[PDB]
Formats: structure tokens, C-alpha cells, sequence
């Protein structure tokens, strides 16, 4: 008889109405609890950085991109063979004249 | 002649003004404001335009808007109308182009490759979800659910490929189910239905 | 006009800078993998540059002769 | 009697499922924020200390050779782009002169 | 002719108005028509050159205007964009992909977004260099790809944060601002917490809690 059909949904509701009382309000109750502490430590670091232009927000996806520092390293193999012969590039007096040349010229075009 | 002179620029200014409509939204000044005609496209194939009148007053009020009330114009209006009126008209393009980017996919799915699908496509007046069942024809049924939720882009964000009647022995379900999800994530609809019947 | 005595040094450096770049066997093996060039966001080939150094030795004599600012 | 448990149980789950995820995610919207704040505080609490410890050792020797770890490698590659890709810069300023070419 | 001059004063009152709100103005737009006799399709090619902010550029393209009262549709057959050689390969793929997708509304869609980000790059590196001009050095001007954070006192140790805006495979704009570390090993000899390594992973979550403006002035205040 039809109770076999109705037997499955008498539990389907109790599975969820007993699910709401614990999963909904408790999560609600413990959000103002976190939001309390969440506010606090922000002020503890507002002690070390100022509170406040209108710089916009970045998505969750810009941050989930590969950290470009680790990508520079993985990109080129035998990197430690590079760094040894890389100090002597910045070192020699030739490059110290080019680095300032590019900047010393860029500085005046942005004003005029 | 004071006529022969003004003739050189009027024929050129009346057509380069009609060239803004080729680039995107163009504009026609009016008495109580300006008319802004947001124009859409999905890969070179032009779809329908949308004009959004607007009054040059404070606070800005939209006189009329031919964009659907189905898109969240009001939500983006408030966020961006009074401030960055130029940005209002571009975030709007991100939603209007996304819609006409999806409508031109599903309506081409129905208009062309309909013999493959058993039950009709299930769309939303926003083309927000596409659920649809369909068979690679021996008899190999499938079912899938395109879940669009990024309102800006034209390709989905969540994909399902649960076929009714998948056999565990035939991994060709799995092997094709995996290529059904992945290609729905990176290539448009009408472009893969032509790649699997070539 | 302090560059007119630095630029004439660059064509002496053009030698000295390209030699010490090519004398470092790791500079010349990283370009040609152009995937390495676009992260940095600049070119890295330098042997064809023996005349771009001249293409600027050309126009840097054109800057200060006018000195338009 | 198939009516009651339809309109009452189905609307039950359809009314309480979205209310739940708004709580699962906001509860995790702040837990993931609580994680971050104890990290950013840690990262500043070291970098401020490290720099001025390097300060007190910098003053121990005025000029000195400074070995580089396998960490400072990506940055030298950047600051050297002005040398490596001098072409483009030296060609770009040639056309920056061409902004002033009409003068 | 009185009003024939006021027609220019009013239809040019439309030209600048568009150049302001769009950010896109238009200069040369020649028009070319082609009839084909053989339900009747007609083709036009026309070339256009405009400019956005500092970005100057030219568009040459063709449209396959199909004509039929039952199908008044339209399409394009081939675009070809050429721009100036810039240092960002995005502008070499900006052409490389737009030709395989061929709509120009997305072209002008992201370019508004692109130059709008690029101007954040300029205004912030100009806002930091007016507030902290003794610790920030712009490697390649106010339009530089990044920023140095050092002094003439400790040159062997700086932090360069890299402002890198890009455009995805979809055709939409995706910036990415992460961190690099320039340091001598002598400073690692003393670092006991070793937060210098987990610096990009920390920095990609440093702009999260604070935003660009607040994270970076924090990282500059922690340095000095």
C-alpha cells in the first residue's frame, strides 16, 4: 500500500529539520562570535599600519595564480649556474652608467 | 563660399560619429540628455543592440532602457551610475555582451545540431543554466548540465556530465565524459558539436 | 647636457657591455627560449643590438642639439 | 495523501538549503580571514625586524661582497632588464623623441 | 548659410562628448562599398585609426553583411590589428588572439579596462613617490613594470613589487601583482623565522586583507 511510498519522506524531512536547528542557527550564532575577534586583531595591526585613493579589489583568481617569484625560478633550469655569473653583470662599471641613463632620461619626459 | 568649406568636415564628422557604433556604444545628443546604444557581438557575428537613454542631471536618472530587466541593470546602476558614468556603461557591456554571447550559442545549438539531442535544451530567460540530454549516434546516451555563474564571461563555471545508464565495463563513457566536461569549459557549444561529428 | 659625455662612453661600452654579456655563456642561452622573454617584459637578444646601440647613438646626438626643453 | 509532505517537505529543503550555504561560506569567509591576519602580522613582525638587523650589520663593514641566496635570483633578473633589453628602451626613447618630433 | 555652420557646432558637440565618456575618439574612417551579383550579399572593408589615452593604434577589417529579409544578420570575415612595439607581450597577444575571435567590441571592451589599470600603475607609483620619495625608485618611470624599495644606504637589499596587468584567454582583463625578493645571503644568516622565503605567498595574501594601497604602504613602513 501507499505507506511504502510515504515511508521514505517521513524521514526526508526529519533528516533536514533536525539539520537546520544545529547547522543553521549555530553557524549564525558563531559568526558574530568570530566577527568580534576578526575585528579585534585588525586593530592590533592597525596599530602597525595606517587605516586608510580608491584602489580596487582583486578576485580570488588573481591570487590563485602562480606566485610569479616561484615561476621565475622554475622557468629556467640550472639557476644556480646563472646566479654566480650574474653578480659580475651588475658589478662592472659599464652597467652602472646604463641603469642611470634610462632613469635619468625618463624622469624629465614625465614632467614635460 | 562659406558652404564649400563646411562641406569637407560635415560628411566626415557625420560618418565617424556613426563609427562609434562599430566600436561599441555610440551616442546621439538629445534635449533632456543623451542616447547610449550598447552594441553586442559574439566572435564577429553581430547580435542585437541596446539603447539606454539617460538624463544629464543630478542625481542621474535613466529615462528609458531597452536592456532586459532580466539582466541586473539596477544592481550595477546603483553601484556605478552616479559615480564613473563611463564605467557604468562598460560594466553594462560586460553583462550585455555575455548574454548575447550565450544566446548565440544555445540558439545555434537548436538551429543546427538538434538531431543529436533527445530531450530539448533547458534554458533560462537569462541563458543562466543550460541542461540538455543527447546521444552520440551506435546508441551512447549522455546527459550534462552547463552551470553559468560568472555573469561576465560567455563560457560556464561548473560542468556536469552524468549520463543515465553508464556502464562500468565501457570506460568509453569515462573517456568521453571527461572530454565532454573539459571542452565545455574552454570551447563554446556550437564549436564542439562540429568537432565531434566531422 | 651631462649625457653627451655619457653617450660617447656607451659606444665604448657597446663593445664592453656586449662583450661581457656574450662572454657570459648563460646570457646567450636564455633568449631563444622566448617564453623566458615575456615574463620579464623586455627583449633579451643582444647581438643584433650592435646597431640598436647605434640607432640611439644616432638620435641621442639629436636630443641635445635641439634641447627643446 | 501525497500532498502535504510535498509542499511541506520540498519547500522545507528549498528554503533551508540556501540559508545554510550563506552560513557555511560566511563562517568560512571569516575563518579564512582569521588565518590571514595571523599571517600578515607574522610577515610584518619579521620584515621590520630583519631590515634593521641588516642595518646594524651593514654598518659593521662599509664595502663588502654580498653573496646571493637562490632567492634573490628573480629580482636581479628584473633590475638587469634595463641592460638586457636596452634595445627596446633605447628604441622606445627614439620614438619618445618622435612625440617631440613635431615640436 | 547660417545653420549649416551650426550643424558642425552641434555634430562636433557630439564628437568630443563621445571621446570623453567612451575614452575612445575617432579620426580617420574611410568608407568602401562592394556589390556582388550572381538573397544578395554585400561586403565592405573600411579602415579606422583612433587612440585611447597614450595608446595609439589602427584597425583594418572587413564585414560580410549578409542581406535577406528573412535573415538580416551580419558578421566579420577578417580583422588585422597592428600596434607599436611595447614591452608587454600582452600587446603582442592582444593582436594574436583578437584575429581568431574577430569581434572588436571586446577589443574596445578590454582596452578601457586595460588603460584604466595602467593608469592605476601610473597614479600609484606617482602617489608613492610623492609620499615616500626616499625609499621608492621607479625602475622605468611612472609607467614602469614595478617598483624598487631601497635606500642609498642599503643597496644590496631591496624588495621589488611587480605590477603586472594582463588579459586572459577569454579576452578579459586579469592583473597580477606579486612579490620579488632581492637579498644577500648574509641577511639569511640571521633570519630565524625565515619569512623572507614565504614572501610572495604572503604577499599574494598581503593585498587581500588590506588592498593595494594599504598593503604596500604597510610593506614600506615595515622596511624603513
Amino acid at each position: 500500500e501507499g505507506l511504502a511510498l510515504l515511508q521514505e519522506e517521513i524521514d526526508k524531512m526529519v533528516e533536514t529539520t533536525e539539520l537546520m536547528t544545529g547547522n543553521i542557527q549555530s553557524l549564525k550564532n558563531k559568526i558574530q562570535i568570530l566577527a568580534s575577534e576578526v575585528e579585534e586583531e585588525e586593530e592590533r595591526v592597525k596599530q602597525m599600519h595606517q587605516i586608510n585613493l580608491s584602489l580596487p579589489e582583486l578576485s580570488q583568481k588573481t591570487l590563485k595564480a602562480p606566485t610569479l617569484q616561484k615561476e621565475i625560478l622554475a622557468l629556467i633550469p640550472n639557476q644556480n649556474a646563472l646566479l654566480k655569473d650574474l653578480d659580475i653583470l651588475h658589478n662592472s662599471s659599464q652597467m652602472k652608467s646604463m641603469s642611470t641613463f634610462i632613469e635619468e632620461a625618463y624622469k624629465k619626459l614625465d614632467a614635460s | 563660399n562659406e558652404q564649400e568649406a563646411l562641406e569637407e568636415k560635415l560628411e566626415n564628422v557625420k560618418a565617424i560619429l556613426q563609427a562609434y557604433h562599430f566600436t561599441g556604444l555610440s551616442g546621439k545628443l538629445t534635449s533632456r540628455g543623451v542616447c547610449v546604444c550598447i552594441s553586442t557581438a559574439f566572435e564577429g557575428n553581430l547580435l542585437d543592440s541596446y539603447f539606454v537613454d539617460l538624463v544629464i542631471q543630478k542625481p542621474l536618472r535613466i529615462h528609458h532602457h531597452s536592456v532586459p530587466v532580466f539582466i541586473p541593470l539596477e544592481e550595477i546602476a546603483a553601484k556605478y551610475l552616479q559615480t564613473n558614468i563611463q564605467h557604468f556603461l562598460f560594466s553594462l557591456c560586460e553583462y550585455l555582451n555575455a548574454y548575447s554571447g550565450r544566446k548565440y550559442q544555445a540558439d545555434r545549438l537548436q538551429s543546427d545540431f538538434a538531431a543529436l539531442l533527445t530531450g530539448p535544451l533547458q534554458r533560462n530567460p537569462l541563458c543562466n543554466l543550460l541542461s540538455f540530454t543527447y546521444k552520440l549516434d551506435q546508441s551512447f546516451p549522455f546527459c550534462a548540465r552547463l552551470l553559468y555563474k560568472d555573469l561576465t564571461a560567455t563560457l560556464p563555471t561548473d560542468v556536469t556530465v552524468t549520463c543515465q545508464g553508464v556502464e562500468v565495463l565501457s570506460t568509453s563513457w569515462e573517456e568521453q565524459r571527461a572530454s565532454h566536461e573539459t571542452l565545455f569549459c574552454t570551447k563554446p557549444l556550437h564549436q564542439v558539436f562540429a568537432s565531434f561529428t566531422r | 647636457d651631462e649625457f653627451m659625455m655619457l653617450l660617447s662612453k656607451v659606444e665604448k661600452l657597446s663593445e664592453e657591455i656586449m662583450e661581457i654579456m656574450q662572454n657570459l655563456s648563460s646570457i646567450q642561452a636564455l633568449e631563444g627560449s622566448r617564453e623566458l622573454e615575456n615574463l620579464i617584459g623586455i627583449s633579451c637578444a643582444s647581438h643584433f643590438l650592435k646597431r640598436e646601440m647605434q640607432k640611439t647613438k644616432e638620435l641621442m646626438t639629436k636630443v641635445n642639439k635641439q634641447k627643446l626643453f | 495523501k501525497k500532498r502535504q509532505r510535498m509542499i511541506e517537505v520540498q519547500d522545507e529543503l528549498l528554503r533551508l538549503e540556501p540559508q545554510l550555504k550563506q552560513l557555511q561560506t560566511k563562517y568560512d569567509e571569516l575563518k579564512e580571514r582569521k588565518s590571514s591576519l595571523r599571517n600578515a602580522a607574522y610577515f610584518l613582525s619579521n620584515l621590520k625586524q630583519l631590515y634593521q638587523d641588516y642595518s646594524d650589520v651593514q654598518a659593521q663593514e662599509p664595502n663588502v661582497k654580498e653573496t646571493y641566496d637562490s632567492s634573490s635570483l628573480p629580482a636581479l633578473l628584473f633590475k638587469a632588464r634595463t641592460l638586457l633589453g636596452a634595445e627596446s628602451h633605447l628604441r622606445n626613447i627614439n620614438h619618445q623623441l618622435e612625440k617631440l618630433l613635431d615640436q | 548659410s547660417k545653420d549649416l555652420k551650426n550643424q558642425l557646432g552641434h555634430l562636433e558637440s557630439e564628437l568630443s562628448f563621445l571621446s570623453t565618456l567612451t575614452g575612445i575618439n575617432i579620426r580617420n574612417h574611410s568608407k568602401q562599398t562592394e556589390d556582388l551579383t550572381s538573397i544578395r550579399k554585400v561586403l565592405q572593408r573600411h579602415r579606422l585609426s583612433g587612440n585611447c589615452h597614450m595608446v595609439t593604434f589602427q584597425l583594418e577589417f572587413q564585414i560580410l553583411e549578409i542581406q535577406n529579409k528573412e535573415r538580416l544578420s551580419s558578421a566579420v570575415t577578417d580583422l588585422n590589428i597592428i600596434m607599436e612595439p611595447t614591452e608587454c607581450s600582452e600587446l603582442s597577444e592582444f593582436v594574436s588572439r583578437a584575429e581568431e575571435r574577430k569581434d572588436l567590441f571586446m577589443f574596445f571592451r578590454s582596452l578601457h579596462f586595460f588603460v584604466e589599470w595602467f593608469e592605476y600603475r601610473k597614479r600609484t607609483f606617482k602617489h608613492l613617490k610623492e609620499k615616500y620619495p626616499d625609499a621608492v625608485y621607479l625602475s622605468e618611470g611612472p609607467s614602469s613594470c614595478s617598483m624598487g624599495i631601497r635606500s642609498a644606504s642599503r643597496p644590496g637589499f631591496e624588495l621589488v613589487i611587480v605590477w603586472r596587468i594582463q588579459i586572459d584567454e577569454d579576452g578579459k582583463v586579469f592583473p597580477k601583482l606579486d612579490l620579488l625578493t632581492k637579498v644577500p645571503q648574509r641577511a639569511l644568516e640571521l633570519d630565524k623565522n625565515r619569512a623572507i622565503e614565504t614572501a610572495p605567498l604572503s604577499f599574494r595574501t598581503l593585498v587581500g586583507l588590506l588592498g593595494i594601497e594599504a598593503a604596500l604602504e604597510s610593506l614600506i613602513k615595515s622596511l624603513c
